Formats: C-alpha cells, structure tokens, sequence
C-alpha cells in the first residue's frame, strides 16, 4: 500500500504496459525479505537495471 | 538500374520479426540492416 | 438426455485435465462419457470430437487443419470452457489428448491406479539434460541490455499505522488458513514441471524432496 498504493497485482504483471512497475515490485519485495530475516542490515546499495525475456526458449 | 531487393527484403524481414517480437536489442544484427529495411520500404 | 449435466460435468473434466485442477476424484468413466455424448450432440464441435475419438495408436494423418479451422476449434474451446480469458497453445490439449490415449489404453480396474506421472508426450525429438541447462545459457542475456533502471519512488520505505493495519487484519480474519496454500502452491509450484515443455527433460523427485529436509531445521533447531 505504501508502494505507490499497489494497483491491480495479476493485470499490473500482464500486458507488458511498463517494466518500471515489475522491477519496482521485484526490488520491493526483495528488500522486504531482506528486512525479514534480518532488519539488522537493513538495506543493500548496488543499483542495476532489469532484464525481462519474453519467450519459451529462455 | 541494380539493386538486390530480394536480399535486402530476406533479411529486412527476418529483422523485423525477431526485433517486433523480442521488443528488445539486435546484437546479431547491424545498422547496415535495418537500412537496408528503410531502402526496401521506400521502393515497394 | 440431459445435455445440460453432461456439459456440466465435461467441462469440469476439461479444467481437470487442462490446468489448476483444484478438483478432487473429478474422474467417472460414465462422466467422461456423458462428456463424449454432448460432443456427438455438439455438431458445432464434431471437428473436435472426431479428433478425440481418433485418439489411438495410429495418428498418421492427424486433422491437419488450416489455420482458420484451428482458430475455430480455439473458438468453440473457450466458449466451451466459458473461462476464456486465454487461449492455450493446441500442444497442451493434445497432451490431455495423450492422456486420453493412456485412458484407452488400460485394462485396469478396482486398483487405484493413480496416474501418479506427468505425461512425456511433448517431444519434438530432441534430448536435453541438466548441465545441458547450461548451454541453453544466458548468452540470450547477454545477448540483451537490461532495459532500464531509475530512482523514483527511491530508496527504502518502511510500514504504517499498526491500528490502520490492524483494521485491514480484520477483513483477514474471516478467511480460511493454508487451504489457500493446497490449492495456490500445491498445484502450481507441481504442474511448474511443464517447463519441461521444452524438449522435456526429466523431472527429478530428488530436489523436490529438499522440502522436508529444510524446513524441518525450524523446529529442529528451534
């Protein structure tokens, strides 16, 4: 909800509308597991960009 | 006049099919084609 | 002729045999065969329930159709499963088909013979292999530029209000525990194994069995 109140989950993931919000939710949850299991180290630097494949052969 | 069409259109096509559906990058494949491509789409 | 309950049950066989098959005992030879008579009646379908009935072990001259048939026969499948927010490949109904072809071929009777497998009739003659996962490779990825990355929305948000949370809670409350789980990650997370789609390389029970293995240190380790 603090996501920029997360919009519909299953369609926001379909129609290949914008990578932003997949890697924005890829990126969130990941910090939230890290933050999980341990909230001692709260956070990790190492910025990158994304990739998202798109066929069967992958 | 000469000019190869037909090879220019073979690979042209086959560009436009994989970058059209991979929606992403060519590494395969080179600016000289998709001028190439350009070339065709103004003569046909 | 109660068309209506045969429809009725076919297409829960057709959920059952196509994806998140939720159902349990779905199977009933009378049902399947009800199924098979409201094709017969479906003379809309009978290209689809003369391609069933073919379903043996011969299959030289398979229905061939032109595109335009077969985008018909996807047709006449959505508005049969009536839940067409997709259209599947054709591959995956002809392996329900493959299993049909199973289901003729079986003599067998009070045994509970579950099918207990995931069906190998995907192939397209090819073999493949584990390390061989490794020379399908990430040259594609390399192959590729991530698409992008951006600072917006930036950085490392944390939780709200407890009490507000708490209210949201409640609307948790009512709702069953862990058979959202038997369904969604059970059923799921297994049929996972049609990745093996492509050129079907085996499944292997062992890694699976890390589950218990690892989950168990919770409360062995407490």
């Amino acid at each position: 909800s603090t996501l920029e109140m997360t919009q519909p989950l299953l369609e926001i993931f379909r129609n290949k509308a914008d990578t932003r919000q997949i890697a924005a939710v890829v990126f969130s949850t990941l910090a939230f597991i890290h933050n999980r299991f341990h909230p001692l180290v709260t956070n990790f630097t190492n910025k990158m960009e994304f990739v998202v494949t798109e066929t069967n052969d992958t | 006049e000469l000019i190869n069409m037909r090879r220019y259109r073979n690979a042209a096509r086959k560009l436009i099919h994989h970058y059209s559906l991979n929606s992403t990058s060519s590494t395969e494949y080179k600016i000289s084609d998709v001028v190439m491509t350009m070339i065709f789409l103004l003569r046909s | 002729i109660n068309m209506r309950r045969y429809r009725n049950a076919a297409r829960k066989l057709i959920h059952h045999y196509s994806l998140n098959s939720t159902s349990s005992t779905e199977y009933k030879i009378s049902d399947v065969v009800m199924t098979m008579i409201f094709l017969l009646r479906s003379e809309k379908y009978h290209s689809l329930f003369k391609l069933l009935e073919t379903t043996f072990d011969d299959y030289t001259c398979r229905p061939q159709m032109t595109q335009v048939q077969t985008d018909t026969l996807l047709d006449a499948v959505r508005s049969l499963l009536e839940m067409p927010s997709t259209t599947i490949d054709l591959t995956t109904v002809d392996i329900m088909r493959s299993s049909f072809a199973r289901c003729f071929n079986s003599p067998i009777m009070r045994y509970a013979k579950i099918v207990l497998l995931q069906n190998v009739a995907l192939q397209r003659d090819k073999r493949t292999t584990l390390e061989e996962l490794l020379i399908e490779r990430g040259e594609k990825i390399q192959m590729l530029q991530p698409q992008q990355y951006i600072n917006s929305g930036t950085e490392i948000p944390f939780c709200d209000d407890a009490e507000f949370l708490n209210r949201l809670l409640k609307h948790i409350d009512p709702y069953p525990l862990s058979r959202m789980y038997y369904n969604a990650a059970n059923t799921m997370f297994y049929t996972t194994m049609e990745n093996y789609a492509v050129s079907n390389c085996k499944f292997n029970i062992e890694d699976y069995n890390n589950i218990f293995k690892v989950m168990e240190n919770i409360r062995k380790h407490s």
